[PDB]
């Protein structure tokens, strides 16, 4: 691919994915992405997406595992995939 | 098709930053009239490049 | 009421099989089954200790049945959901500093002591009850017991030799005895029987000197009560033809292998009774060892 | 203390403990349940668990 | 002599309750919609226990 | 409690969680029996607001 054709391009998708997400101060929070970037993969159907959209702060989080934990505790189910 | 993609893709509607720029917002979101009176307006014309 | 001296060692609470003709004591029975050591090995880990918070006693007016539940839930027959409506908590309510239900001879909780029913010392009962609240909550998703795992020592102690028990290493070694027509099955409808309470009331609630002394004339009537057990859980069940008798063979014994739908020459065990049985070893076995 | 289960040996026995259901529990009953049709079904989700 | 103690605690009730209303936002039309009036209906719902 | 199935998935359905606060209030003794088949109704609607 020509080296400009394909870096031009490339940047403009990059320049699209804009991952719904609710930005704070707390100097602790990260953001779990990984389960976000999928919420965004389908339009935000599949429940734990639906779950971000209108609530976004379900993502950020502090301990590496309560991260999910929360999600699953509120919308009470055994696995996602 | 395609460029209704690049576009939508960017916020259905958006409200507006403090330092006024311009924040768009990501679902591509309906749009209902009740909805009218409220930090955000329709997307279509923003006007911005 | 009624003290103790030792429990086990009183006339009623006497454990016996039955096999072939008379009814014989299980030490002489498990002399009468030899093994089959599998180019295999399982070492054992360690039991992990059982979660402190001990299930609430919950209201339910009524002396539920203790010692048939628990047993007819282990070396049950057909069982299903043990641990849906499950009382074995109520057990708990034995278990306090003065309460009134008092633990009935029969194997049924009262709450105060009624006209004309025997019924173990409070004085122990306080001790045993006072762990085996546990075995309540078996299926609350914190708690639930090890399982697989906790196998490898069901099995060196229903089997192994005085020899391998001490180094935790010994091959999986398959059993076979001396069946006679649907043995296993019949052993075990024998078994549930038995009035298992009097010996776990017994088992921890001992001082020393009494308790481990206790400990090895017993270990005989318990090792024919892991076997009956651990055959619900064993991979393949196959009888042999020999000259004229039958020689039964248990194909792995002490591995665990999650097996669940209806067998014939033994007992099953569905998916409950499974974390169950997971969670009267770990308490019980915790404890064998002082 | 075991009585030698009545099946083990080869004598037949008339009498015998039968464990019967007393009058309090009717089986087979056909028991009624109110059902509630979700309303929406542009709502009830389906996918993610 | 005017206040009543009671009702208007209902009052705050209503509020707090139809605040909660504006932070729950959604994905469509008809919740959109509705959501305004029965910020609405919750309202007058109010004055009506007055 | 003559167990009310809801879902909570449509800002109009507050209506539900308002039965509630407005019953508590107005029969509050009462209510106290059943705390607990409701704060079982709630948290669901938690599950889906919060």
């Amino acid at each position: 691919i020509p080296a400009d054709e394909l870096i031009d391009n490339l940047h403009s998708w990059m320049r699209s994915v804009h991952l719904l997400h609710v930005r704070s101060e707390d100097n602790t929070l990260r953001y779990n992405w990984m389960l976000g970037v999928y919420a965004r993969s389908t339009n935000y159907t599949t429940p734990v997406g639906q779950l971000v959209v209108n609530a976004p702060a379900i993502l950020n989080y502090s301990n590496p595992q309560d991260a999910f934990n929360s999600v699953f505790v509120a919308l009470g189910i055994d696995y996602i995939d | 098709p395609v460029e209704y993609g690049i576009f939508v893709q960017r916020g259905a509607t958006y409200t507006i930053n403090a330092a006024g720029e311009f924040e768009f917002s990501g679902r591509n979101e309906k749009w209902d009239q009740a909805l009218y009176l409220s930090e955000h307006f329709p997307a279509l014309f923003s006007d911005v490049p | 009421q009624q003290p103790t001296g030792g429990y086990t060692t009183l006339e009623q609470f006497a454990f016996t099989i039955r096999n072939d003709g008379t009814n014989a004591t299980p030490t002489q029975f498990l002399q009468l089954l030899s093994w089959e050591a599998t180019e295999n090995e399982l070492v054992k880990k360690t039991i992990p200790t059982p979660e402190t918070h001990l299930p609430s006693a919950r209201n339910v007016p009524g002396n539920v049945y203790i010692e048939d539940a628990i047993t007819q839930a282990l070396f049950g027959i057909s069982a299903q959901n043990v641990n849906a409506h499950g009382y074995f908590s109520r057990l708990s309510a034995l278990a306090l500093p003065n309460t009134s239900a008092r633990l009935g001879l029969d194997g049924v909780i009262y709450n105060s002591e009624t006209i004309n029913i025997p019924f173990y010392d409070p004085a122990a009962v306080a001790n045993f009850a006072a762990t085996y609240a546990k075995l309540g909550n078996a299926s609350t998703p914190r708690y639930r017991a090890d399982m697989i795992d906790i196998y490898a020592h069901v099995g060196l102690e229903l089997a192994g030799t005085d020899a391998e028990r001490a180094a935790g290493v010994m091959p999986v070694k398959r059993a076979k005895f001396d069946s006679w027509e649907g043995s296993l099955i019949s052993l075990s409808r024998d078994v549930v029987n038995w009035k298992i309470l009097a010996f776990l009331i017994d088992l921890c609630s001992l001082e020393g000197e009494a308790l481990r002394a206790f400990k090895t004339r017993n270990r005989d009537v318990f090792r024919m009560m892991l076997f009956i057990m651990s055959t619900a859980v064993a991979a393949n069940v196959v009888n042999r033809k020999v000259t004229k008798r039958v020689d039964r063979v248990l194909e792995y014994i002490g591995v665990n292998s999650m097996r669940t739908a209806g067998r014939t020459a033994t007992i099953t065990y569905d998916l409950s009774r499974h974390e169950f049985a997971a969670k009267f070893l770990q308490l019980t076995f915790t404890r064998w060892n002082a | 203390q075991v009585g030698i289960p009545k099946l083990e040996v080869d004598h037949i026995s008339f009498s015998n403990v039968v464990s019967m259901m007393t009058a309090n529990i009717r089986t087979g009953d056909d028991m009624a349940v109110e059902r509630v049709n979700p309303d929406d079904v542009r709502a009830i989700n389906i996918r993610n668990a | 002599t005017v206040t009543n103690e009671f009702a208007s605690r209902f009052r705050t009730i209503v509020a707090t309750l139809a605040n909660v209303v504006n932070e729950r936002a959604v994905q469509d039309d008809m919740q959109k919609a509705t959501r305004s009036c029965t910020k609405q209906w919750l309202r007058h719902l109010e004055t009506q226990f007055d | 409690l003559k167990k009310i199935a809801e879902s909570f998935e449509d800002p109009s359905s507050i209506v539900v969680v308002l039965e509630f606060i407005l019953f508590a209030l107005f029969f509050p003794t009462e209510f106290n029996r059943i705390k607990g088949d409701i704060q079982n109704v709630l948290l669901l609607f938690f599950s889906r607001w919060y």
